[PDB]
């Protein structure tokens, strides 16, 4: 089905942005 | 703890519970409109929702996110709306976009609404039973000719705005005409760029210094007259 | 490969910032300084003698009296002598 | 060639020709910055991917002798800036181009500048000329944020007048207080050495910011894509909005 | 005087018995490229803000 | 606007469309290599494409991503190309990995190709009407032994580069040799280290005190002769 | 079929990376 | 990406114990690829040779 | 079983430049306009600080150097530095 495929997709792109930013933001990486 | 009386909560524990509706006021009042009243459903009888004794008309609503929450950001719930036949533009196009207005969600019980709602009669009806809550339009994202939807958020929340307002000395003013600081409450005397002016349909001050000498009120001026204090 | 699916229309999604700045794009403000007291100095004055130690050499595009930065200080005695041979010392 | 850097007069057709002479221009302060050798980051582009024409536009606009506060008559907008720090390109640019309320694209392959100077109608769109993708509604609008509409502004500027220190000039507006809350906002002119100047940027970003707040996304078949190149003026013909037939 | 390269000076005032005088001499950089010279002549110099 | 002729723009109002093509050239003259010419499709002969007198070679390419815009970052689209018989290899080992090349990218509808392209011949042709764009070669993000990905720039596009050029020095010098300030035209006289040559393949400047010396045009030095300001 | 998907979910987890941005950045987040 | 052009800043005993920038760059890199500055100190650099 | 998505990303991490992929670099100290045009040294420090806030420093080598005073005292002193020589006028 698409739209509760689309939101759950786009839940789950939120919730990985949001550690990526956690993960990145420690001592080195980037410095996001 | 909540105001919830006692009655509600003992229903909520039931294992059969009934139907939960949810009804919306949008309160414009504080910016120049209407009280307007909907709900998301309708009763048996094809008839807006009677609650309270007040009639909420059946008409497109659907909210998400509505939360409580202290750590990082504010919660900003959404709020989505269907515009057909132009009904959202009509009151967009006139009430600027409807930001700054008051948006309040009533949650309510199946169970407890007024009797004409249902064909036998509900005598198990009490019009104090329900949970309130209230924000603030932020923006609308969305006007489409299909749908609408509305960013929510906290009426107390903070943001863009520095505590200490004040900016120590100006050439210009820095309080409003006719309030409670400035003080003048005589006659018009002059306009907005100094003209003599003596109507009062469109007497305004040019903040400055002359305008202030205008009206004779020269000891209430919040500008302070230093200027020289960078260049000597 | 035919179709382009996902449109993904982007509207306040760059609102969001501020509508001046899709027209302008702003400018940067300087960092304050609490030695600096209040003297808000911008980026296109400067009133004072620099240091022209592996920095760079300004530009002037119109009026408004500036600074500099100094290259060679020194001093010497002034000797006695003028644009001629009118030299009393009595 | 064709201007006089005296009395900033236009006379008869311009040419590619270029004259050295002293001036105190904004537009022709940016094509110094832009394409120079030596300093000014000439050696990555060359004189001909840089739109001077719109320069000469931009030129012409910045002399329009607006009427100033104390009753005289002054250009619009002067450069009078001394740039005395390292600091990226790109800032220096976006510097520039927010004193002349301007925005830079690569339209046409080559980098050219537009403002907010109002002109005709280019091209009219209706509902028979873009495509609903799924949802039926092909025009797509939004408003701008309560938070964002700035009210107030603070301006910084020199001031030659009293010893060539920085000043700090506020405008805002009556009724946008007490329609919207208070939004106070900071902004550094660039080369400001007028108070006029100062006074003139906050009052446009103020209005600019008040009046235009709904913006549309829709779109375009191929036959109109090239069509238009971008940074224009069109009318959106919408009959679903208007309740009307366009 | 404009144009390229110009020079000034003004009358200098001492005697009053035999002396010994310091004279500070200093260069400045002020900006790049072909520039103008100053609005006015050689009062444009500014030692101490006067 | 555009430079579109009003031929072509007539042509594109028509709701029976004809076939788009693109065309490629990508040019490395100011790199130090030649100008290929490529196009996604061959005509109905089997043959290579001409469009105005010159052909264009049948090969796999595919540019997405085009994207221009005045806010944000810029644009930066990707070009595709297929890598097989290792004859793209070829060039990236011996043109540096095709950095600071330029590419052109062409569209002409099919209606106006040149007559050899159709059996019948068109007699609507007319090798005037395209839309033209360049574009800047950034890097080989990735090329395999299958394809390979080229990362599109903006000529005018300004990153890690600062505004004023100049920079102070003690004892090195700042601009090129004999290019415009050191205004040397003799025979050579010295080279990397300060030996005394009189080869001209190896005559290049130290950027010293030294070198000028030599040169005898120490009047035109970049190295103000400060050092000692920050001692005292 | 497979590269649509994955190009769907590629671009899919663009915005939301976006969105995740600017929100973290606005008033008491980590400012990315 | 490809940087040419290099500022390092290294601590001089010679002449007063105080910061000095020194250059390099290469006139083939600035022939084939463009100009590309960067600036990074020398940390415990004392030589100019270092 | 399988293990899919691999995601190369050998392209990814060029994009910060090849000489930091051996080198982490230096870091730089950020200038103040206060402190006229001078850069400040990350390894050396000329002036004399206060013996505070900031932490009890390392020497590694040559570097006349400044300090971090803890205790600064003026008296007056005594007439004669020892032994019998006493004398004043
Ligand atoms: S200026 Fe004088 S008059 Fe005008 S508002 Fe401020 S106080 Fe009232
Ligand atoms: S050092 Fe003297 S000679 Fe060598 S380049 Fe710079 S100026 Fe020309």
């Amino acid at each position: 089905i698409g739209p509760a495929a689309l939101k759950a997709v786009y839940d789950m792109a939120r919730k990985g942005a949001r550690d990526e930013i956690q993960t990145q933001m420690r001592d080195g990486g980037l410095f996001s | 703890m909540q105001d919830i009386r006692q009655e509600t909560l003992n229903e909520c524990t039931r294992a059969e519970q009934s139907a939960s509706v949810v009804l919306w006021e949008i309160d414009l009042t504080e910016v120049g409109g209407e009280r307007y009243f909907f709900c998301n459903e309708q009763n048996e009888k094809g008839e807006p929702v009677t609650w309270q004794g007040r009639q909420y008309q059946p008409y497109p609503i659907q909210g998400s996110g509505f939360e409580l929450n202290g750590k990082g950001t504010s919660t900003r719930p959404t709020l989505t709306v269907s515009n057909l036949y132009g009904m959202v533009t009509g009151m967009a196009e006139d009430m600027q976009s409807l930001v700054g207005g008051t948006v309040v969600r009533r949650k309510v019980y199946a169970r407890f609404l007024d009797a004409v709602n249902f064909v036998n009669g509900n005598s198990y009806a009490d019009p104090e039973q329900e949970v309130i809550s209230r924000w603030r339009i932020e923006q609308c994202s969305e006007l489409s000719a299909v749908s609408a939807s509305f960013v929510l958020s906290t009426p107390t929340e903070t943001d863009g705005a520095v505590f200490p307002g004040r900016i120590m000395l100006a050439n210009t003013c820095t309080w409003t005409y006719r309030g409670d600081e400035c003080g003048y409450s005589g006659p018009a005397v002059a306009d907005e760029y100094d003209q003599p002016t003596s109507d009062i349909t469109k007497d305004k001050c040019s903040k400055c210094l002359s305008g202030c000498k205008f009206r004779n009120n020269v000891g209430n001026f919040g500008g302070f007259l230093s200027i020289n204090k960078l260049s000597q | 490969g035919g179709m382009t699916g996902v449109l993904f229309s982007l509207g306040a999604s760059m609102v969001l910032g501020g509508v001046a700045q899709m027209l302008a794009p702003k400018a940067r403000t300087p960092r304050i300084q609490t030695t600096d007291n209040g003297k808000q100095n911008t980026y296109f004055s400067s009133l004072d003698n620099m240091v022209a130690q592996g920095n760079v050499l300004p530009v002037l595009y119109g009026e408004m009296r500036v600074g500099s930065r100094v290259v060679s200080q020194e001093i010497s005695t002034a000797d006695e002598g003028d644009g001629g041979q009118v030299v009393v010392i009595g | 060639s064709n201007y006089n850097p005296q009395t900033r007069q236009y006379s008869g057709i311009w040419d590619g020709t270029f004259k050295p002479a002293y001036s105190n221009n904004m537009a022709w302060c940016l094509w110094d910055m832009l394409t120079h050798p030596r300093y000014g980051m000439g050696k990555r582009l060359g004189a001909a991917d840089v739109d001077k024409w719109a320069l000469y536009v931009i030129g012409q606009y910045c002399d329009q002798s607006v009427p100033d506060g104390f009753g005289g008559t002054e250009p619009r907008i002067t450069c009078n800036a001394y740039l005395t720090t390292q600091r990226k390109a790109w800032d220096v640019l976006s510097d520039f181009c927010s004193a002349m309320r301007c925005m830079p694209v690569w339209n046409g392959q080559t980098l050219t500048f537009v403002q907010d100077r109002p002109s005709d109608k280019t091209w009219t769109y209706n509902r028979s000329n873009v495509v609903m993708p799924d949802d039926g509604a092909p025009f797509r609008y939004s408003f701008s944020a309560l938070k964002d509409r700035h009210n107030a502004v603070e301006v910084n500027w020199i001031d030659p007048n009293n010893g060539w220190e920085t000043a700090t000039e506020l405008v805002e507006d009556t009724q946008a207080i007490a329609r919207y809350g208070r939004n106070v906002t900071k902004m550094d002119a660039f080369g400001c050495t007028s108070r006029g100047q100062a006074h003139r940027a906050g009052l446009w970003l103020i209005k600019t910011e008040l009046l235009e707040t709904q913006t549309v996304d829709f779109s375009v078949g191929a036959e109109g894509l090239r069509h238009v190149p971008g940074d224009v003026i069109e009318i959106c013909d919408d009959d679903y909005a208007g309740i009307s037939t366009g | 005087m404009g144009k390229g390269s110009s020079k000034g000076h003004t009358p200098r005032e001492a005697k009053d018995n035999l002396k010994s005088t310091q004279l500070l001499s200093v260069i400045d950089a002020i900006s790049e490229g072909p520039i103008e010279g100053p609005v006015d002549g050689l009062k444009s110099v500014l030692l101490n803000s006067t």
